[PDB]
């Protein structure tokens, strides 16, 4: 039984999914910060906007 | 206003009457299930009602063992009960020739009468409850297991079973809200039936000190 | 808001010793009678009125319109609102629901 760096190297499709996901999150992250700093963000009914 | 106070009056009457029944004095069932609208029917609205008199009750007697043993219930009006008022109550009591009586205070009662409330007479004793407490009957609260008082023979048998001396049992304080509810004196014993996590039940005994 | 003597630059107090109240100094005989009115206070301080009408209080504040929950919509949580701190300070609106065995209360 053995463990080696072949066993912890990322695969092909992972690169593409990671790329797309990371893009998606950042755009959404941008959208929220823009909604806040313009004051258009809708305060969640349990806390303040921040 | 004049509706919340009447609700309070009905509630305090209901709870106190429940306590009278529980202690075993004479009581009529039809009054146990008296409704608030029924209270309005039998007693007028707050502006037309006089607190120091209207609610005063003495019908209960110890019919359980002696119907001739009358008991008296009083309801002062002033926020803090004064010495003169309890002197009037005690002279009325002596006229009625009874042993004990209950007093309901609105907000408090004066310190000199606090001191007097322990030494009126060996043959006479008085018990004071807060309006705030009486608003709810603890016996019905979810966190209070059923308490039961027993006769001296029962305690005799119990102490004989476990081969115990009386001063070995677990204690319960005299000032305990339930102990006050039952009006039990020092040296009595109380059975408890704790509702188990399941259909079972555990019995335990506590002494009043 | 504070008042000060033109003659000595010290704080002024208000007193009456004649037909008309005056601002006056306790160091120099400068006095200024107040023939008219002014409209700014010190914003005094008394604590929170919480339970003056606690529990099932008076029924005169009934109202018709109310909101509803997004989950269950059972019949009993009619609206209320309240205030935060002070005259120039804001108001806050909350929504609270209480049947049993939960903790719900929205903002
Ligand atoms: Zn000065």
């Amino acid at each position: 039984f053995s463990i080696g760096i072949g066993d912890v190297t990322p695969g092909q499709g992972l690169l593409k999914a990671k790329y797309e996901l990371l893009n998606a999150g950042y755009k959404k992250c941008d959208e929220y910060i823009e909604a806040l700093n313009t004051g258009k963000l809708q305060q969640q009914p349990g806390c303040t906007a921040e | 206003d004049d509706e919340e106070e009447t609700y309070r009056l009905w509630k305090i009457r209901k709870t106190i009457m429940q306590l009278c029944h529980d202690r075993g004095y004479l009581v009529t069932q039809d009054e146990l299930d008296q409704t608030l609208e029924e209270f309005k029917a039998q007693s007028g609205d707050k502006p037309s009602e006089g607190r120091p008199r209207r609610t005063d009750l003495t019908v209960l007697v110890a019919h359980n063992d002696d119907p001739t043993d009358q008991m008296f219930v009083f309801f002062p009006e002033e926020p803090k009960v004064g010495i003169k008022t309890i002197k009037v109550y005690c002279q009325r009591m002596q006229e009625e020739n009874i042993t004990r009586a209950l007093i309901v205070v609105q907000q408090g009662m004066t310190p000199s009468a606090k001191q007097s409330l322990v030494d009126m007479a060996p043959k006479y004793i008085l018990e004071q409850f807060l309006q705030q407490e009486l608003l709810i009957n603890i016996t019905e609260h979810e966190l209070v297991p059923e308490h039961v008082v027993m006769t001296k023979e029962e305690v005799t048998e119990l102490l004989a079973r476990y081969k115990l001396r009386e001063n070995q049992l677990p204690r319960i304080q005299a000032g305990d809200p339930v102990a006050r509810y039952f009006g039990i004196k020092r040296g009595q014993v109380v059975k408890i039936i704790r509702p188990s996590e399941t259909a079972g039940r555990y019995i335990t005994y506590r002494l009043v000190q | 808001m504070l008042l000060f003597c033109p003659g000595c630059g010290n704080g002024l107090i208000v007193e009456e010793g004649q037909r008309c109240h005056r601002f006056s100094c306790n160091t120099c005989p400068y006095v200024h009678n107040i023939t008219r009115k002014v409209t700014n206070r010190k914003y005094p301080k008394l604590k929170e009125v919480d339970d003056v009408l606690g529990g099932a209080a008076a029924w005169e504040n009934v109202d018709s319109t109310a909101e509803s929950c997004p989950k269950c919509e059972h019949p009993r949580a009619y609206f209320m609102q309240l205030q935060t701190r002070s005259a120039d300070e804001p108001m806050t609106t909350f929504y609270k629901c209480c049947n049993a065995q939960c903790g719900h209360r929205w903002r």
